[PDB]
């Protein structure tokens, strides 16, 4: 049971940064942009059996896009990732958002800001309403104290396998 | 070979990915023309796999725009700068797809929007607008091709600067509202439309000055919200959430005899999504509201306030609303988690925003409830109880705000120990925000300061 999972959002986010935590648990200090896309996959064990997300960890800084669009082709789940720490890519995820759905019909998508682990937030809670205009689930996050950094993937496996009492 | 790095594409070896990908550019770099018109063949061709097609689709979409400014500018201009003959033949393999593709959100409409928004400001596709309208309104249409279209037509709306597609607004409502209104047939079409309504809400700003015409958009929208299919009644809510956002003054008319009950009723809709959105219309209320309120907050001065007219609906809807989101705050199932996003965790976020919007009218609606299911023996109402004594303690002045100390504190500290672990958690964050509110009523030197340290622990 495996699942094509698109991660998008501005560059310098954490999306790398936040899938290697997952892969190894080592917390990647440096940022190196992504080219085009990096495919790895995640496996959880549930109370159901293994569950495997292929995530495609795309770029988000334009000039490295890559194909782009392309990569979400036949997705069946997404994760749109913003900074917390940065007010601009909470701003551009409605463009990420319209990507997607241009791309995908119905498929789960779970909104995450990232990087709550930093002092002070530039993006607070209660500026956060794009999951309420679009039903979508949001999770504050960070890669670096790994802060709800399973909830993403366990919401969309139940979103997925149709069974909300799956656990990780 | 086209086809066959075009099918590489979905594949997860960033070897595979890099070499369709260079392939794809350098094809670009070496012929644009020649490989644009095989890109929109293989799009047109129902004989192709989907990876094909919308892999094509979007290598065409994306030759024409970029997320910057400048690069679409020169994309813009490269397409126009393309033999004439050659685009006619792009344009017209493109068309032709609409209604030939057998999945949903189709690649053609992203085309034809990304050609669209470079020709037509330089007026190079005068057919194109009629051939959309056409392809919707003709009662031998197929639902493919119903789609198709209203989708392509929203992509326009929501891409074109306005100013360049106004000739048309007109014939561009009335194809979205046939396929939005009560006599189509198929719930895709109607989603479709009543998606690129939303889409192009921002586009029709033109029309909604026309009341005539804004009394016809209100006038489907609002029919859409009771549609069967509950996709297209989200959407349609989600319509009446925009709308109150960028046309806030033009809802009187119709915040009484109409969008009232209709919010009213979905909020209290056991399909999820769909009270949700009724939920959100409020919240959203309450943020423009808010905003009329900073706004107004002009004792500084500049003249009368802006254009606001904040018309308190808030206020006016607060003693039906209540009653509403305080029940909400009671479905919870024993598989739910504290923050999934659903109607309860919306209703709480919603009865918050009341609650600093209506700083005091909800100390009295909400408190006959907190009182009544405190000790309810069922969590989910023990559970509302005391989250919703937590939503008021921001916004009411802390010397109404001291039914906290009294009656509540006691029982909040008990409900701590609670067998269950929804209302314990509740319970904790409730007590954690009265020692926020606590320095606000001081009242007591020494007391004030050992309760804090005392409740701390905890
Ligand atoms: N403090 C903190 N830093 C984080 C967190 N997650 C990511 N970072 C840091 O943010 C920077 C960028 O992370 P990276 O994974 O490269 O981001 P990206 O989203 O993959 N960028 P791109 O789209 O260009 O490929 C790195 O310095 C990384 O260590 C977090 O939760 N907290
Ligand atoms: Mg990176």
């Amino acid at each position: 049971v495996q699942f094509k999972l698109v991660l998008v959002g501005d560059g310098g986010t954490g999306k790398t940064t936040f899938v290697k935590r997952h892969l190894t648990g080592e917390f990647e200090k440096k940022y190196v942009a992504t080219l085009g896309v990096e495919v790895h996959p995640l496996v959880f064990h549930t109370n159901r059996g293994p569950i495997k997300f292929n995530v495609w960890d795309t770029a988000g800084q334009e000039k490295f896009g890559g194909l782009r669009d392309g990569y979400y082709i036949q997705a069946q789940c997404a994760i749109i990732m913003f900074d917390v720490t940065s007010r601009v890519t909470y701003k551009n995820v409605p463009n990420w958002h319209r990507d997607l759905v241009r791309v995908c019909e119905n498929i789960p998508i779970v909104l995450c800001g990232n990087k709550v682990d930093i002092k002070d937030r530039k993006v607070k809670a209660k500026s956060i309403v794009f999951h309420r205009k679009k039903n979508l689930q949001y999770y504050d996050i960070s890669a670096k104290s790994n802060y709800n950094f399973e909830k993403p993937f366990l919401w969309l496996a139940r979103k997925l396998i149709g069974d909300p009492n799956l656990e990780f | 070979e086209l086809i066959t790095i075009l099918e590489k594409t979905v594949s997860p070896d960033r070897l595979e990915l890099e070499a369709a990908q260079k392939f794809l550019e350098r094809a670009a770099v070496e012929n644009l023309p020649t490989f644009l018109v095989e890109l929109s063949r293989v799009l047109a061709n129902p004989g192709n796999s989907q990876v094909a097609r919308v892999a094509a689709g979007l290598q065409i979409k994306n030759s024409l725009t970029s997320k910057d400014p400048d690069i679409k500018a020169q994309y813009q201009q490269r397409w126009l700068a393309i033999d004439a003959n050659a685009r006619r033949e792009v344009k017209n393999y493109v068309l032709q797809t609409l209604g030939t593709e057998t999945y949903r959100p189709s690649s053609a409409s992203q085309c034809v929007a990304g050609i669209a928004c470079a020709e037509i400001p330089v007026n190079q596709w005068p057919e194109l607008i009629p051939q959309l309208v056409a392809n919707v309104t003709n009662p031998n249409s197929t639902e493919h091709m119903k789609e198709s279209t209203l989708e392509a037509i929203g992509y326009i709306c929501q891409d074109i600067d306005p100013e360049q597609l106004q000739d048309k607004s007109n014939e561009i409502l009335t194809a979205i509202i046939q396929g939005m209104r009560k006599e189509e047939p198929s719930n895709n079409v109607k989603l479709a439309a009543t998606n690129a309504l939303l889409n192009s809400l921002e586009f029709t700003k033109a029309n909604f000055d026309k009341e005539s015409e804004r009394h016809f958009i209100m006038q489907v929208v609002c029919e859409a919200t009771q549609c069967p299919d509950t996709r297209v009644r989200v959407a349609a809510l989600q319509n009446l959430v925009k709308i109150m956002s960028l046309y806030y003054q033009y809802m009187e008319t119709y915040m009484g005899p109409a969008l009232f009950a209709i919010t009213i009723e979905a909020m209290k809709s056991d399909i999820d999504e769909v009270a949700l959105q009724g939920i959100e219309f409020w919240s959203n209320v309450c943020d423009e509201e808010m905003d009329l309120a900073i706004e107004a907050s002009e004792a500084a001065e500049q003249g009368r306030p802006p254009e606001h007219t904040s018309k308190f609906y808030a206020k006016g809807a607060l003693q039906y609303l209540v009653p509403i989101l305080t029940q909400t705050l009671t479905k919870q199932d024993e598989n739910d988690d504290d923050d999934d996003w659903n109607p309860c965790k919306a209703a709480g976020v919603c009865l918050m925003l009341l609650a600093t919007c209506c700083e005091d009218d909800i100390v009295p609606h909400v408190l006959p409830f907190i009182k009544e299911h405190i000790k309810n023996p069922d969590w989910r109402y023990r559970d509302a109880a005391v989250m919703a004594f937590g939503c008021i303690l921001e916004g009411p002045e802390p010397s109404q705000l001291k039914p906290l100390v009294i009656q509540a504190m006691p029982t909040l500290i008990e409900l701590m120990k609670d067998p269950s672990v929804v209302v314990r958690d509740t319970a904790a964050w409730t007590v954690g925000r009265i020692c926020e509110l606590l320095p606000e009523a001081a009242i007591n030197d020494v007391y004030l300061a050992p309760l804090l340290q005392c409740l701390i622990e905890g």
